């Protein structure tokens, strides 16, 4: 259903200072 | 009298704590009738995907089946009392509670005992509510604005627990077990993160001996947080077949300690709501109220200021026709952008004088003041009185929302959901395009 | 249930 | 802090409770509900719930608009087939500015031509959200099956009423309704010696019954669910013996006290619970107006399972009738019904629900404790009828959904 | 006037009079009775399938071919019954018939081609109601009785946009069937008809339980319109002729263009007092199942009930006697004369043949029926009125109800 | 009047 869904990763592709997701942004928004 | 002088005369509440870690709290008051509850750390946040939306299959089961009051003889207990019983969960919080009189609120404790510690959970209701629940998935494709929320939440959060749902997947409801409860249960039910909290007409300590009589046989003794991160990122569940479409979109919010979000529920409240039905129409305050009654653009938006630990949600929520869709975006980015620069003094006052009335008129009884309490005991550390909550806003300006608006509006990475005909839904690109002036 | 209307300048239009 | 209530010469009572409370509260409970309508000026009080944030004398639409929000308050308007109450929200620092807005919508309203017919075609949205809810025409096809005159005539509007409607017409309902008479300008949060001195200022001014005949309405709609209803003439307000309903409706059945509960002591949806294998909702149906009231329940279920289920219904209630009954049931719903009163009016808004709609059907406040009395002094005898005079009583039903399986009354 | 069976159930007819205008009717048991509570407004679809794919033809094709001829495919409907009507010069009759079976033998019943045909119900639902009898009137089935008839001719609302075509296979497969059919035709020999049906249609409902019910509709119109009735008889019985005769008795409509009615025993009966206008007749119908019988008011608001108090107590003075011997033999002689004049014409001759046909197996001519109208009791017209004064009663109106009162009122 | 409905091809909508 409209639950069931699920996001898939694009980790193949983001910039490598996000890719922790246990992390946080602000920390290189301002930088990016 | 006055304002100032009322929120002094205010029922200041009382703190307890016990050996085992469960905090306890209440506020006295000349309402005979009275509200327990028990509001807690658990929700989807804390569930992986082997466990995701079991917290709300423990919704479901807890009021029918215990060790010592089984079946319906518990849900029979309350209606024999007169009293009502009511429950939610949420992805961080989960909250039990009871309206009922005061002369019979301990026969309501010695209840939660039975509820939250010595839970039965027969294999026939855990099989017959399996079934409960996939029927109720298919029910929320109707509610469509839950539909959103759900996307919403599991974009900008993607990758972490958060982006979970709260009743979760179809899949893991027909493969969960109820050991993973036992597990689940045998974590997070816990004395050091769980609170007690009330209202009505009793007394502190009529309460302190029942938390000491029955939830001091609770185990009084487990991870901390991982900072869930934000995202700026795009959703779409395009589908034409409808009427209309349910849109969202929001940024990074602060979250709870942060002091800012003392101004943000203003600017929300500066841009305010409509839908459909306010005979205000053109005469409105929120200007783009006013266009959206003149040109009838949509049909209803709402605002809103989600807090989670290190964040939150700041955004909004808004439903309008096919042709249509573009420019109340444009509208709607013209006013972030005008109060990131251009905020009037007088249309500070506004929204300072709507927030008063909203959390007085929002405290109007028990139940919504036990909501704040088992609430604020578990994200602000202490309850806040009403007469800190003005001081705060007392302090604000036009200097200070220029600064916040710029802070967390301007130029950041927003998060986008739709469902529905969103054929001219813009790209999130123009979206950022023109989430700065100039 | 005993019905009511209910509209408003700025609560939501509601039937009890 | 004690709730004040007087009483003027005019017929026009004042009430006030110094509560020390952030939230000045004020309501204006009037008698306008569309009972007092003809069959020419129906649809009207959806209009005139809707009129507020108009033209006045003393003040413009817009000014009045802006005025309430600056100060951060609100208008609502509560309206029932009895009464029309104009509700409102602020805090004490500014309840003055806001008193005199209200009083120009009610004292001087001009009611001019071209706002009026902008605000005509509103009727067709605040009509339709209702019906989103889907009792809401139902429940008014009882009044119009039921009843025939006043209280058949709904709250909302015919379609073919917009589009139609005057505003002499209202000139004539306001001039012969908004009077010192049958009004009742209760506040809150404020003191009482204030009050005095605005009505005495301002509101220094100056329909048929509810004729019982037992009617049937049926509606093929084509939804897949199925909503009805079975009633019988009850008691007005007032009688001990319309508590006697109240405190049955909790005996028979008054919805869920607790959330996805099997409502096992409830007598209605136990008896049902057999047999059945399907889902189905229904609860007790207890209205109580000026001159009567209706009792009943409303069903919901499936197309094929409507009759099958109303017959436990109606066969359940007759075993009331019949003697066959308890006392800790009764006792256990005498304190349901005691709680639902109190908390309904823990909240303001819901306790000032209460206070003035006594001060318009009756002259005098009633504090909850000798209530609760009057509860304590119910007899068995009469529960029964109560019943007894819903089974033996003329009938009055209506539905709606798909029929393929909906029994009249007599089968 | 041949008329035949086949070992089908179907029957046949055939009436050679050496016209130009040769002219078929298919009366057939397809009213909406035979509708059930989810298959509702169908038939007003049906009506309008015509003109649609088949299998031995296309929708276009049929279009032209019979306007190349000039015919005409007109389609009567009522709540027993369904007509596919024709007419054509005698000339090309065998192209015709062809185009007919068509549509009722190999109807497709596609997709496409009904979504387009769907929204149409709105159009003509609506032309009937600009004539506003025609909700006032669907009303008292609805009240008075309540599964078959009860079910209008024409469509509800919501259940545009929800009509399948899986639906009407069954409608049709149950219903456009051999034993229940009549393949009337005019203006052509008997062994033609006898040749097409043993070729092509060579092919294989409740009650209407009286009840007793009311509705109301406030509408803001001006104007009034309203009807109270009684459970009437069914045809076939001479009982039903009862009623028939006393329609003419009571009053028939205007026989005299901007006449005042005299002879009329009701309109007259209001004419005092009363001193404005108003318009009213008796109403009768007769199904097989069962009939009705009454009458229809108009009238303004405030002299509603001030009119149909004089009917009301009208028909109490026939039904203790009163009556004269006259008034029954001149409404008799209403009654045979409206029934050949029905039958001048081809089209209302043609409505007659079959719908006996499928009532009866039998014609009646016109001459047998007038003396079954001469063997008429006064004492049977009075019950009568005595069944519909005694019996229990259904009603309906429209326009503004300031001043209308109930049945028992 | 026994009302019935007529419509057609070529013969204009009507009510009997």
């Amino acid at each position: 259903s409209h639950t069931d869904i699920k996001v898939p990763d694009f980790s193949d592709y983001r910039r490598p200072e996000v890719l922790d997701s246990t992390k946080s942004s602000k920390e290189s928004s301002e930088a990016r | 009298a006055t304002y100032a002088q009322a929120l002094q005369s205010v029922p200041e509440t009382q703190v307890s704590q016990l050996d085992n870690g469960l905090r306890v709290a209440s506020e006295q008051s000349s309402q005979p009738t009275c509200t327990v509850g028990v509001w807690i750390d658990a929700g989807s946040r804390y569930e992986s995907e082997k466990n995701n939306g079991a917290g709300y299959f423990v919704e479901h089961l807890a009021f029918k089946g215990t060790k010592n009051r089984p079946g319906n003889a518990l849900e029979k207990e309350v209606e024999s009392m007169g009293a009502h019983l009511n429950a939610y969960s949420t992805r961080e919080h989960t909250a039990y509670y009871i309206k009922a009189l005061s002369k019979d609120l301990p026969k309501a404790v010695e209840l939660l005992a039975d509820i939250v510690q010595n839970c039965s959970l027969e294999d026939s209701q855990i099989e017959k509510e399996r079934d409960v629940i996939l029927q109720e998935l298919q029910e929320n494709d109707t509610s469509m604005r839950d539909v959103v929320f759900n996307y919403l939440h599991a974009t900008a959060f993607q990758g972490t627990p958060l982006a979970q749902s709260v009743e979760g997947p179809s899949e893991n409801v027909r493969k969960l077990s109820r050991a993973d409860l036992t597990e689940y249960l045998s974590r997070h039910y816990k004395a050091p993160r769980m609170v007690l909290a009330a209202a009505g007409g009793l007394e502190h300590r009529q309460l302190l001996d029942l938390a000491q009589k029955h939830f001091s046989g609770l185990s009084g003794t487990v991870p901390t947080l991982s900072p869930c991160r934000f995202t700026g990122s795009q959703i779409c569940h395009r589908e034409d077949g409808l009427p209309l479409a349910h849109v969202a979109i929001a940024v990074e919010g602060p979250g709870w300690a942060h002091p800012d979000n003392v101004a943000l529920q203003v600017a929300n409240a500066i841009i305010g709501h409509y839908d459909c039905t306010y005979g205000g129409g053109a005469h409105l305050s929120s200007p783009l109220a006013s266009i959206a009654a003149t040109n009838k653009l949509c049909q209803s938006f709402q605002t809103f200021n989600i807090c989670y630990a290190d964040t939150g949600l700041l955004g909004a929520h808004f439903v309008c026709d096919h042709m249509s869709i573009d420019d109340m975006m444009f509208v709607l980015q013209g006013q972030w952008m005008r109060l990131c620069t251009s905020a009037t003094e007088s249309e500070v006052l506004r929204g300072k004088n709507l927030l008063r009335n909203a959390l007085v008129s929002h405290l109007d009884g028990t139940t919504p003041v036990c909501e704040d309490i088992g609430r604020s005991l578990l994200t602000y550390g202490r309850r806040i009185p009403l007469a800190e909550w003005e001081s705060r806003i007392a302090e604000v300006d036009a200097r200070v929302v220029r600064e916040v608006c710029s802070k967390y509006f301007y130029d950041q990475c927003p998060a986008v959901a739709g469902f529905g005909p969103i054929e001219q839904l813009p790209d999130y690109n123009r979206i950022r395009s023109g989430m700065f002036w100039l | 249930r005993p019905v009511v209307a209910s509209v408003s300048l700025n609560v939501p239009a509601s039937v009890r | 802090q004690d709730l004040e209530f007087t009483r003027l010469p005019n017929g026009l009572v004042i009430a006030s409770l110094e509560n020390y409370a952030p939230a000045s509260r004020i309501g204006l409970f009037i008698k306008a509900g569309s009972r007092y309508e003809n069959s020419n000026n129906l649809g009207t009080s959806h209009l005139l719930r809707l009129a507020s944030s108009l033209t006045t004398k003393g003040a413009s639409s817009f000014k009045i608009t802006r005025g309430i929000e600056a100060v951060g308050g609100k208008l609502s308007v509560t309206s029932t087939r009895e009464n029309m109450a104009y509700t409102v929200e602020c805090l004490r620092d500014d309840v003055d500015i806001l008193m005199e807005f209200l009083l120009n919508v009610t004292t001087a309203p001009e009611f001019r031509r071209w706002e009026v017919a902008a605000l005509q075609p509103q009727l067709r949205i605040d009509k339709a959200v209702a019906l989103q809810n889907p009792q809401a025409h139902v429940i008014e096809n009882l009044h119009a099956a039921a009843y025939r005159n006043a209280l058949a005539n709904s709250l909302y509007c015919p379609d073919y009423r917009i589009g139609k409607v005057t505003p002499v017409e209202l000139h004539d309902y306001v001039q012969n309704h908004f009077t010192s008479a049958r009004m009742a300008l209760i506040g809150l949060g404020v003191s009482h010696p204030v009050l005095k001195q605005v009505a005495e200022q301002f509101l220094n001014i100056r329909g048929a019954k509810a004729k019982y005949h037992g009617g049937e309405i049926r509606e093929q709609n084509g939804d897949s669910l199925v909503h009805a209803a079975l009633v019988a003439e009850s008691a007005a307000i007032g009688s001990a013996e319309a508590n006697a309903f109240s405190v049955l409706q909790h005996v028979l059945g008054a919805g869920p006290h607790v959330k996805r509960g099997s409502n096992a002591t409830s007598s209605l949806y136990q008896a049902v619970a057999k047999g059945v294998h399907e889902p189905f909702d229904v609860s007790a149906f207890n209205a109580s107006y000026s001159d009567s009231g209706l009792f009943g329940f409303y069903t919901i279920s499936q197309a094929a399972s409507a009759g099958d289920v109303i017959k436990a219904a109606y066969n359940q209630v007759k075993t009331i009738a019949q003697g066959n009954l308890s006392n800790p049931d009764v006792q256990a719903a005498k304190n349901k019904l005691k709680a639902g009163y109190l908390m309904s009016v823990e909240s303001s808004e819901g306790f000032l629900d209460e206070v003035g709609s006594q001060a318009l059907a009756a002259g005098s406040y009633t504090p909850p404790s000798t209530v609760l009395q009057q509860i304590d002094a119910v007899a068995d005898a009469d529960v029964i009828n109560a019943a007894k005079k819903f089974v033996s009583g003329r009938k009055s039903m209506a539905a709606s959904g798909n029929l393929g399986h909906t029994p009249f009354i007599d089968e």
